[PDB]
């Protein structure tokens, strides 16, 4: 944060917009809603959920569980949130200016997937592990009663594989016409 | 009663049965392979049959000629007639034509059939094939050919 | 002549549902070998029909086009030729037809 | 001794708790990219769970003409058994009987078919008398008919069966294809098969000369309801794929002073090579004429 | 107008305990306004009825009638979002459970006739509908056998009490 001048040109920024605010205890509020979003999920509490995340998420978090049953729950948090970098939009866009903070995830979380029928499909409902996921934050600074939600997740490409499924997936090969003969 | 009538009632009457079935086999000559509803195909195959021997007959037969020149509406077909399909079959006393079934056809779900003349050019047809001699129930009796063979001759 | 009495669905059920009046099961049905598909014993695959004429109205089209007008028909035999091809040492006197395709694997060469 | 309704049971026992060994040891769930190699519909990629899924399983994947017609898997070019879990990712081709070389399919049901016909020998006879089975000969399909070797009690030296005798074989096969056993499979180590078979001393040295050509020191056994025996090759998926069976006769090797060798003689046929019963007949007639290896 | 059938696919059901054992996997599918008879197509949907998907599609593809090709789409795209949306493992693990039709909106058109006069005639539409259920087919229920007939008329034999009196 030193070396990145960015970073505080944005930060003063955002004190500009609101004198009110503070670094070091964004992290921990920031989990909490990080938390409260995921937990709404169990119940699906949409009305709710549009408070705490932004617009652009809503659609990640609910359409591919919208008839299947999420038992998620937060167990442990191995490592302190850290704010990793924060950014700024441009001034006078659109007549609206945004402020994107990027927070640092690794704690121990759970999941328990079934599908319409009740069925097991993902994930395994007792035993944790270990979660390493970026969680960036934006809010609008513009609007008065805007507010900090859960707007993006980073995959970095070094990133280990997720769990297997449980099913096995056959995947169809290139489909022929008659006078299209077979090539690799 | 129909004993012994080995001819189709198609068409509008004997007539139109005759034109019918010479528009097929000028075709069929023409073409080398055609596809038409199967009892059409099943008629027709008789007179496709008989054409090559009158084509064997050779075009200084009298008799040929004139055959030929009421079957063959197109005349440029007469030539090659007695020059191309009589040479081809001359070695060949008969079975000059194949005829199989083919899916019917989706405007009437009529009982389609193709027949063609044998050496064509044209890419081969799906020929049905016969089960091969390495399987199990052709081993067996292999198998049983042998040991009667081995029998007799001892 | 005309009905005297209506007939009733309970009749009517009897008539319909017949088990003549339903369609028989065919078991006659078969998966060709070469490319998969359905087909019955007695019929020809309609995949590999349908491919067969598909090359042959090609061949057609090529023979149109090399005829160039009715009446035309040639005296000699045919051979149809594919790219990287040459005649035969027996193709010869003959009319060749070239085809800018690679020779199909079920079009076996004599 | 033991007698053989507990032999039997802790057999099945001794299968159980090393198919429960090799589940154990194996992880949770592990993707196996198998690619499907052949004629019909090229390209199909299954991404199967490693030791569980089966060929069986791509082939429910694809439609139900793979699973009645395929009667043997080829994976990487060599025989695999229809519902052997696969170990590892790699190409596959399902093989039936009418096919261009079904040389492995019909070897497969040879020996198939001798486990089954061997399978009754033990059940048929008193439980007075003693029956131990020899080995299953690697007989050429060509031969007309397949064989196993038995022996039995010292009272039954002149004895031969009648028509009716091998009529009750016939019925008690025709009942295992009725109740319609799929064939299971275990790659297993020497040793365990050893205790396994510890009461046959014939099946010992069956176990050991396997082990002795493999350089692994590993042998397979084959499983039919209760039934376990040390079968060499894949196998046929279930009892329910031969359709005409019979038993033709009993014949007896020489010399029998050292020992007496009984060469139980039959022919089979699947559902898929149903014959007429006038050819069939014949086949019968050749079948009952003995036969012997090379 | 009634369309049940869609939201048939909409009901979730509560995560089973691993004591009960696995619910089955079942499919609501249903195609609308079909230029077709609902009697005539009444046959082609009692021929399938019962049978698998696979062997479905193979008597309705060499079927002749029309009705069939439309059937034949509604079972593929039945099958296709069975395993693509609704957990299904293997899309040959699949039987049909119901099949039925019902009358469409009609119109009503005039048909001339002699002497001036006049008939409506009425322009059919039906719907399909299809429940696909995962697993083998059942199997079909084994005729009742001689025996099963003995022990019947024996139970109507000792079920009869004395009647009319105490
Ligand atoms: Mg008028
Ligand atoms: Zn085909």
């Amino acid at each position: 944060m030193k070396k990145t001048m960015a970073s505080q040109v944005s930060i003063r920024r955002i004190k500009d917009y609101d004198a009110n605010f503070k670094i070091k205890d964004f992290p921990e509020k920031a989990k909490d809603i990080f938390i409260e979003a995921h937990l709404c999920l169990n119940n699906s509490d949409h009305d709710r959920l549009h408070t705490l995340v932004t617009e652009h998420c809503f659609p990640d978090m609910t359409w591919d569980i919208k008839y299947k049953t999420v038992r998620w729950s937060f167990v442990e948090s191995l490592e302190p949130s850290h704010v990793v970098q924060v950014r700024c939009s441009s001034m006078m866009n659109q007549g609206n200016v945004y402020g994107q903070i990027t927070v640092r995830m690794h704690t121990r979380q759970t999941l328990a997937i079934y599908d319409r029928f009740g069925r097991l499909m993902y994930g395994q409902e007792d035993v944790p592990k270990d979660v390493l996921e970026y969680v960036v934050f934006e809010k609008q600074l513009t609007n008065p009663y805007g507010s900090w939600r859960m707007h993006t997740k980073i995959v970095p490409p070094w990133a280990p594989p997720k769990q297997p499924i449980l099913k096995t997936v056959m995947i169809p090969g290139p489909q022929l016409k008659p006078e299209e003969e077979y090539e690799e | 009663i129909s004993h012994g009538r080995v001819f189709r009632r198609m068409g509008l009457g004997p007539e139109s049965r005759i034109h019918l079935l010479r528009n097929l086999l000028t075709g069929l000559v023409r073409h080398e392979r055609i596809e038409a509803p199967w009892a059409r195909v099943d008629e027709m195959r008789g007179y496709a049959e008989k054409l090559i021997d009158y084509g064997k007959l050779g075009d200084t037969n009298e008799r040929a000629m004139r055959m030929a020149d009421f079957w063959l509406t197109e005349k440029d077909l007469i030539p090659k007639l007695f020059q191309v399909l009589a040479p081809r079959y001359k070695d060949q006393t008969g079975g000059y034509t194949r005829m199989l079934q083919i899916p019917n056809r989706s405007l009437d779900r009529a009982k389609m059939a193709v027949i063609e003349y044998k050496g064509n050019c044209l890419p081969p047809l799906p020929l049905p094939r016969r089960d091969s001699h390495l399987t199990l129930l052709n081993q067996l009796l292999q198998g049983l050919r042998q040991d009667l063979r081995q029998s007799q001759e001892a | 002549a005309a009905p005297k009495n209506r007939r009733t669905i309970e009749v009517n059920r009897c008539r319909r549902r017949n088990p003549q009046k339903l369609i028989k099961v065919k078991n006659n049905i078969d998966v060709c070998p070469e490319c998969g598909h359905l087909k019955q014993k007695h019929v020809l695959c309609a995949y590999c029909y349908e491919k067969v004429c598909k090359e042959t109205a090609e061949i057609r089209r090529q023979i149109g086009k090399q005829e160039g007008g009715p009446f035309k028909a040639p005296t000699i035999e045919t051979v149809v030729l594919y790219t990287g091809e040459t005649p035969s040492e027996q193709d010869q006197g003959k009319r060749i037809i070239e085809r800018d395709r690679k020779r199909p694997s079920w079009f076996t060469q004599n | 001794q033991l007698s053989p309704t507990e032999l039997t049971e802790m057999r099945n026992d001794l299968f159980n708790k090393e198919k429960a060994r090799q589940l154990s040891l194996t992880p949770r769930t592990e993707k196996i990219e198998v690619k499907h190699v052949g004629k019909t519909d090229p390209g199909t990629v299954f991404v199967m769970n490693k030791n569980i899924s089966t060929p069986y399983s791509c082939a429910m994947h694809l439609s139900e003409w793979y699973c009645r017609k395929s009667i043997l898997a080829l994976v990487d070019g060599q025989p695999w058994d229809m519902y052997k879990p696969l170990t590892k990712s790699c190409e596959i081709k399902f093989l039936t009987f009418k096919d261009c070389d079904p040389g492995e399919v019909n070897k497969a049901y040879w020996r198939s078919c001798a486990m089954m016909m061997g399978c009754v020998i033990e059940r048929a006879f008193k439980d007075e008398y003693m029956v131990n089975l020899v080995r299953a000969p690697e007989v050429p399909v060509i031969s007309g008919a397949f064989c196993y070797d038995v022996v039995l009690d010292s009272k039954l030296d002149e004895w031969m069966p009648t028509k009716e005798n091998l009529r009750s074989f016939t019925k008690d096969a025709h009942a295992l294809i009725y109740k319609d056993l799929p064939f299971e499979t275990l790659e297993v180590e020497a040793k365990v098969a050893l205790e396994i078979f510890q009461h046959s001393k014939y099946k010992v040295d069956f176990i050991e000369e396997k082990a002795s050509q493999n350089p692994e020191r590993i042998v397979k056994l084959h499983r039919i309801g209760d039934f376990i025996d040390v079968s060499e090759g894949p196998l046929i998926p279930r009892t329910s794929i031969c359709f005409q069976y019979e038993v033709s006769a009993v014949h007896n090797l020489q010399p029998t002073q050292p020992s007496l060798i009984r060469r139980f003689q039959g022919v089979s046929l699947p559902v898929h090579l149903r014959a007429h019963f006038t050819i069939w007949d014949k086949l019968l007639e050749r079948s009952r004429k003995m036969v012997t290896e090379d | 107008i009634s369309r049940k059938w869609e939201k048939k696919n909409k009901i979730v059901y509560p995560p089973q305990l691993p004591g009960e054992p696995r619910r089955p996997a079942e499919i609501y599918h249903c195609r609308r306004q079909i230029k077709y008879s609902k009697d005539k197509m009444w046959y082609l949907a009692k021929l399938i009825r019962g049978m698998s998907i696979d062997q479905a599609l193979a008597q309705l593809e060499f079927n002749d009638k029309k009705g069939a090709k439309i059937i034949k789409e509604v079972l593929l795209e039945a099958q296709d979002m069975a395993v693509r949306d609704h957990n299904v493992e293997f899309r040959s693990n699949l039987y049909i459970a119901e099949s039925t039709s019902g009358r469409g909106q009609c119109l009503k058109r005039i048909r001339y006739h002699g002497r001036g006069r006049f008939g409506i005639m009425e322009k059919v539409y039906c719907h399909y509908f299809v429940k696909l259920v995962e697993g083998p087919p059942p199997p079909p229920e084994p005729p009742k056998t001689a025996v099963a007939h003995a022990k019947e008329y024996i139970q109507q034999l000792r079920s009869r009490t004395i009647v009319h009196t105490l």
